[PDB]
């Protein structure tokens, strides 16, 4: 069985920048190397395969080098829908393999995040439950923590937190916290808020509403 | 015209098996091999196997022996992988892919060219349980307002989730869901003029498949 190391595992780029991604084979491969793309939430897509032989449907920008053991692959004059996980396939053999694939990422400039807050609907009330939740939308860098006071408490249990990948038209992130209480103990208390720690501001970026 | 279109999600208990199909239209059936690969939650796509249509003829990586069959009609066009008595390992996105079977010397140009849409497959003892899909309607004024919808305790993945049936796709952030104490919530985000809401209609629309749910849930100023 042929094995292949793919690196790196991540990378991060400029627009209009260019990036290199390797393979190397276990043995020998004889140009018998493809590169796929994965986009996030879509299927798997090829790009190349002997190599350096493009799909007529791709991009110029793309190409791909190498041979024996050793290969790349290149993406000049980076946009951000490059946006994605990258794969090498070796296919000189009956039993093919992927490489453990590159996630590529952009570069921007810095952004605060739009944070929105929303109280439980009628609705939910009404059979029990109470979430509050929060958006942060559209923000650079990645790196970000979010907390939840009640009356100005932390409240850590019950909160999930969910990321989006990268976007695929500005380079933004973005964020949902969702904080699940019960009706009862959410008509117990005044006020919520959704607190922020990001590069952008030196002191938390919060959004908060009060019950009554 | 070249389709290779997959079967639906499975949800399948521990020590229990289940069998994909994926079917082929729009090129010659037995002049390619169908391929299947994996993409487990987390970490990248893994080659399961090959079959070759015309004969019944297969191999798989090592890893698959035993767990994976490979078979397939040619009347109806159709390939097959049974995947035969399973753990949480082997929860994943399951796709079929064609390859060109005739040998060149530089090898096929159709490397995997066509995939299938993929089969959801979540191997659990949990039940499966209909999302309850609440609005997300602000509590200040500026030129843009953002909105929501909250998907909240589901089981198997996925749901679909979109706004004014189709018509509002820009602006819109939809999360990936979570899974906690074997449910599962989402949640998703569209951002639109304040001049246009609440004075007209922002409606999200949520499927779960599974259940058999379909909600049209209407985003309504908050009392
Ligand atoms: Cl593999």
């Amino acid at each position: 069985d042929i094995q292949m190391t793919q690196s790196p595992s991540s990378l991060s780029a400029s627009l209009g920048g260019k990036v290199t991604i390797t393979c190397q084979s276990s043995q020998d491969i004889n140009k018998y190397i493809g590169w796929y793309q994965h986009k996030p939430g879509k299927g798997p897509r090829l790009l190349i395969h002997y190599t350096s032989i493009l799909r007529p449907d791709i991009p110029s920008r793309f190409s791909g080098s190498g041979s024996g053991r050793d290969y790349s692959f290149s993406i000049s004059n980076l946009e951000p829908e490059d946006t994605a996980t990258y794969y090498c396939l070796q296919y000189d053999d009956l039993l093919l393999t992927f490489g453990a694939g590159t996630k590529l990422e952009l570069k921007r400039a810095d952004a605060a995040p739009t944070v929105s807050i929303f109280p439980p609907s009628s609705e939910q009330l009404t059979s029990g439950g109470a979430s509050v939740v929060c958006f942060l939308n559209n923000f650079y860098p990645k790196d970000i923590n979010v907390k939840w006071k009640i009356d100005g408490s932390e409240r850590q249990n019950g909160v999930l937190n969910s990321e989006t990948d990268q976007d695929s038209k500005d380079s933004t992130y973005s964020m949902s916290s969702t904080l699940t209480l019960t009706k009862d103990e959410y008509e117990r208390h005044n006020t919520y808020t959704c607190e922020a720690t990001h590069k952008t501001s030196t002191s938390p970026i919060v959004k908060s509403f009060n019950r009554a | 015209e070249v389709k290779l279109e997959e079967s639906g999600a499975e949800l399948v208990r521990p020590g229990a098996s289940v069998t994909l199909s994926c079917a082929a239209s729009g090129y010659t059936f037995t002049d390619f091999e169908i391929h299947w690969v994996k993409q487990p939650p987390v970490g990248g796509l893994e080659w399961i196997g090959t079959l070759d249509p015309e004969t019944g003829g297969t191999a798989y990586n090592q890893n698959f022996k035993g767990r994976a069959t490979l078979t397939a009609d040619k009347s109806s066009s159709t390939a097959y992988m049974e995947l035969r008595s399973l753990t949480s390992e082997d929860s994943a996105v399951y796709y079929c892919t064609r390859w060109g079977k005739k040998f060149y010397y530089y090898g096929t140009s159709y490397a995997m060219d066509y995939w299938g849409q993929g089969t959801s497959v979540t191997v659990s003892s949990a039940k499966t349980t209909p999302p309850s899909v609440y609005p997300l309607a602000p509590g200040a004024t500026n030129s843009m307002v953002t909105l929501g919808c909250l998907v909240k305790g589901y089981f198997p993945e996925p749901v679909t989730v979109t706004w004014n049936s189709g018509s509002l796709s820009g602006g819109v952030h939809t999360f990936p869901a979570v899974l906690q104490s074997d449910l599962y919530t989402l949640s998703s985000s569209v951002t639109v003029p304040s001049s246009t809401w609440p004075s007209e209609t922002v409606t999200c629309n949520v499927a779960h498949p599974a259940s058999s749910t379909k909600v049209d849930k209407k985003i309504v100023p908050r009392d």
